[PDB]
């Protein structure tokens, strides 16, 4: 929903309707400002959520010794220095796939064999 | 002379440790049919090493011979009796 | 144990004592084994508390 | 009996791979969830059942 | 052979026994029972290392379980009978503009999940809009003072009780809330 | 806060290993969470390695 | 089960879903409030084809759109008709409702009210998720089959 | 019836428209018848296609999600039942008594269903 706040009096933006012209407007309940809609989408309540994630590598994830090393080969750099783990989504139902990492490029490449991820 | 450090529980989280200083170090270039079976050294990240494992014990147990040959609970009792035994609590 | 590489699901780490009481456990084996036994010695410390009351 | 010792050693090792197999076969997302609920939950129930089966 | 380490009181050898306890000045988050209005919580036991040693706890709650509408984030302060929306506090700390507040809570704008999570919250404090009222709804003229102190000597009292540090404090209150949600979002 | 910590760390470690920072005190680097945990607290059980 | 009806595998789920409490909330994938003032066209692309159908064969401009899970409509058998059909006889004559067809790649449910419309169109956001039943008995969450 | 018718018719118608157409256309032609048928059935499937497959396949995953976990357990060929006099029984030991007597070991005839203790 990537919502927005005004300028000058920077707060929250509440929607209102332009009756005469039939259109969407946001606003300030503190100041007076008013800006035109950005999209007709005012709200979303995602119940079911499909999450298969990797962990933000601070890039020094090659210095942290607590991790294991593998001798595979990335899709591009072809190096042989890895250090995998698992979906930092501390969820029960989560799967058990591996997210390796190249120490000579910084590429996140799974070992999956059904789905395909670029994120 | 920084050759050993004091690592607590928290700072223990972020480190690796070798059991034996020897066995868990050299390369792999036969094995006793009597001894036990220790895993391997599948890692080259060892931040630290253990002086000797035995030190995981406390006064009590430290006295038990071969505690590593008994049902864990047996050693738990024996460490509650060496307290009910007799000896020379001092020499004065 | 800190003597292990993160995300190791192998048996020798989730607590499997391969040696016979004759050969004798290893630091790790020994330690887990403990956690394991010390269990009964507990549900006996609490069970004992309510057991009695029922009985009466 | 000396041999019955080795015969055991390998009877243990073989039970390690029969685990290892199910290890990658689950690190490669090729594991049937099973009525056993949860893939992970369904993973263990196989590993354990494999090692116990070995001890006994 | 005697190794000492003991005492000698009214004759008998007395020993002072190791007293284990829950460490201090740390943030921890906890899930709460299904049968309760509060979802998750982040706690921090505050105790000045040296001096009187005050033990006032800081509670950052999280009303509305998983699902129900209006998952509001409130927190409890010492000497304060009710609870308070992290917002009021935040403005009470001299941080009036929301979104700036959200800058104290969210460290990455490409995290719409957490962001979304706070929306319902900001909506809660909307009945305030300046550091004046912020301290007011923490009880005129008389109560508006009581609060200043509490937020100095009792609020997250570790770190410092002095005065000119409203910024360092807020940043923490945030560091809490952040941590707080990171769990409501199975991370 | 602090930017590039890689060095901030191995600087403290060797600062300790010389005796300039009490060998008791503990400092931890939670890389995967970008946090530097340093403790002095009185009551921390600790072994030697 | 009833006498005969035993080894009738399928006969199983047939009743499972006839007991295991099912709520709209269980089958929904989202709820969205949109600004669509033209009840004869939705500012939404993917929604077109729908509307067109409900007009060949007053209101409010505030829309509430509910995408549903397909996978969740078989596990516990169900049909768009049924679903909405219920929602409709839930509030009755005072809330217009519509809905795609069991063949659309995206199942949905549009509807508007009929002096503050947004506010009231959220009370009806909840009243639509937790007090609304579909197929089943209350209290009885999960249920399963065994041989 | 009414319307139923219406429804049926329507639705268917419506359906056609759607786608278926073509178918438607055719128607035509056719027849018627167818228607008628348607109404019834329803138708659707038948008616428705081409969904039939998926819609029909989707039911199966739902069957699956309906079956109750199978406690799988080993059977030892040196352990015997008191009724069904058969060597297919499972066991699990717990520490029922204090640290001076150790290991209770409970049995379960995995076929006829009797359970018992050994001390
Ligand atoms: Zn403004
Ligand atoms: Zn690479
Ligand atoms: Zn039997």
């Amino acid at each position: 929903t990537t919502f927005r706040f005004c300028r000058d009096c920077n707060n929250m933006l509440y929607p209102r309707e332009d009756k005469e012209n039939n259109r969407l407007l946001f606003e300030c309940r503190t100041c007076s400002y008013v800006e035109e809609a950005g999209s007709p989408l005012v709200y979303r309540h995602e119940l079911i959520t499909n999450i298969g994630e990797t962990a933000g590598v601070v890039q020094d994830i090659g210095s942290d010794p607590t991790l294991p090393r593998s001798d595979r080969e990335c899709p591009k750099c072809h190096s042989r220095e890895n250090v995998f783990f698992q979906s930092q989504q501390r969820r029960k139902d989560t799967s058990m796939v591996l997210f390796f990492v190249c120490l000579s490029c910084s590429h996140i490449f799974t070992s999956d064999q059904k789905n395909k991820r670029t994120q | 002379e920084g050759l050993v450090e004091y690592i607590d529980a928290e700072e223990e989280e972020s480190i690796l440790i070798a059991m034996q200083p020897e066995d868990l170090e050299p390369a792999e270039a036969d094995v006793d049919p009597a001894k036990r079976i220790r895993v391997s050294h599948h890692a080259t990240t060892f931040t630290h090493c253990e002086i000797h494992p035995s030190m995981i014990l406390g006064v009590a147990a430290s006295i038990i011979p071969f505690p590593d040959h008994n049902q864990s609970p047996r050693n738990t009792y024996q460490s509650a009796m060496g307290k009910q035994a007799m000896g020379v609590f001092l020499t004065n | 144990l800190p003597h292990f590489s993160k995300d190791d699901y192998s048996p020798e780490s989730k607590g499997f004592v391969e040696n016979s009481y004759l050969r004798g456990l290893t630091p790790q084996e020994f330690f887990f084994h403990a956690m394991g036994g010390r269990e009964g010695l507990i549900d006996t410390a609490v069970k004992t508390a309510e057991t009695g009351y029922i009985q009466r | 009996d000396g041999p019955t010792m080795r015969e055991i050693t390998e009877t243990i090792a073989e039970a390690k791979k029969k685990v290892l197999d199910v290890t990658k076969e689950a690190q490669a997302n090729l594991l049937t969830a099973k009525h056993g609920m949860t893939l992970r939950e369904s993973f263990e129930d196989n590993v354990v059942r494999f090692l116990n089966e070995a001890r006994d | 052979f005697d190794m000492g380490g003991y005492f000698i009181i009214n004759g008998s050898e007395k020993v002072l026994i190791a007293q284990e306890r829950s460490a201090g000045n740390i943030v921890q988050v906890f899930k709460k029972a299904a049968p309760s209005p509060i979802s998750h919580v982040a706690e921090i036991r505050s105790a000045l290392e040296k001096g009187s040693r005050f033990i006032s706890t800081l509670q950052v709650k999280l009303y509305g379980r998983e699902g129900s509408s209006a998952r509001t984030i409130k927190a409890t302060l010492p000497y304060i009978k009710q609870d308070i929306p992290i917002v009021i506090i935040f403005r009470a700390l001299g941080i009036i503009p929301d979104g700036e507040i959200l800058e104290h809570i969210c460290y990455d704008v490409n995290d719409w999940q957490m962001l979304e999570m706070l929306k319902p919250c900001v909506e809660d404090g909307f009945v305030i809009q300046d550091r004046e009222t912020a301290l007011d709804f923490i009880g005129k003229e008389k109560r508006i003072q009581y609060a200043k102190d509490i937020l100095q000597k009792e609020f997250l009292p570790h770190i410092t009780q002095l005065e000119g540090f409203e910024s360092r404090k807020a940043f923490f209150l945030g560091y809490m809330i952040n941590r707080l949600l990171l769990c409501a979002l199975d991370r | 806060v602090h930017r590039n910590p890689a060095r901030l760390m191995e600087t403290l470690r060797t600062l300790r290993r010389k005796g300039d920072i009490n060998p008791e005190v503990s400092m931890i680097r939670d890389i995967r969470e970008k946090e530097l945990k340093i403790f002095t607290d009185a009551g921390r059980v600790y072994r030697p390695l | 089960l009833e006498p005969g009806h035993a080894a009738d595998q399928e006969q199983a789920k047939l009743i499972r879903s006839a007991i295991e409490h099912t709520t709209l909330k269980s089958v929904t994938i989202a709820s969205e409030i949109y600004y669509d003032p033209d009840p004869r066209s939705t500012v939404i692309p993917e929604d077109e084809e729908i509307i067109q159908l409900h007009f060949s064969l007053q209101q409010s401009p505030w829309l509430l759109r509910l995408e549903l899970d397909r996978a969740a409509m078989n596990d516990k058998d169900l049909t768009m008709g049924q679903v909405g059909e219920r929602i409709k006889q839930t509030f009755k004559n005072d809330l217009f409702v519509i809905w795609s067809e069991d063949n659309d790649e995206k199942l949905i449910i549009r509807c508007r009210v009929v002096a503050e419309e947004d506010h009231m169109l959220k009370k009806i956001e909840n009243t639509m998720l937790e007090n609304i039943t579909l197929r089943g008995v209350e209290n009885i969450e999960r249920v399963v089959m065994m041989k | 019836n009414e319307a139923a018718y219406k429804a049926r018719y329507r639705i268917i118608y419506s359906n056609v428209i759607s786608k278926n157409n073509p178918d438607l256309k055719h128607k035509i032609a056719n027849g018627d018848i167818t228607p008628e048928f348607l109404a019834t059935c329803d138708a659707k499937d038948l008616a428705p296609a081409p969904l039939k497959q998926k819609i029909e396949e989707i039911a199966k995953q739902n069957l699956y999600n309906a079956q109750g976990a199978t406690i799988e357990r080993s059977v030892t060929d040196r352990f015997t039942c008191g009724k069904c006099k058969e060597k297919k029984v499972s066991y699990y030991q717990l520490q029922t008594r204090s640290a001076d007597e150790p290991l209770t070991t409970f049995c379960t005839c995995e076929a006829c269903g009797n359970r018992w203790k050994f001390s």
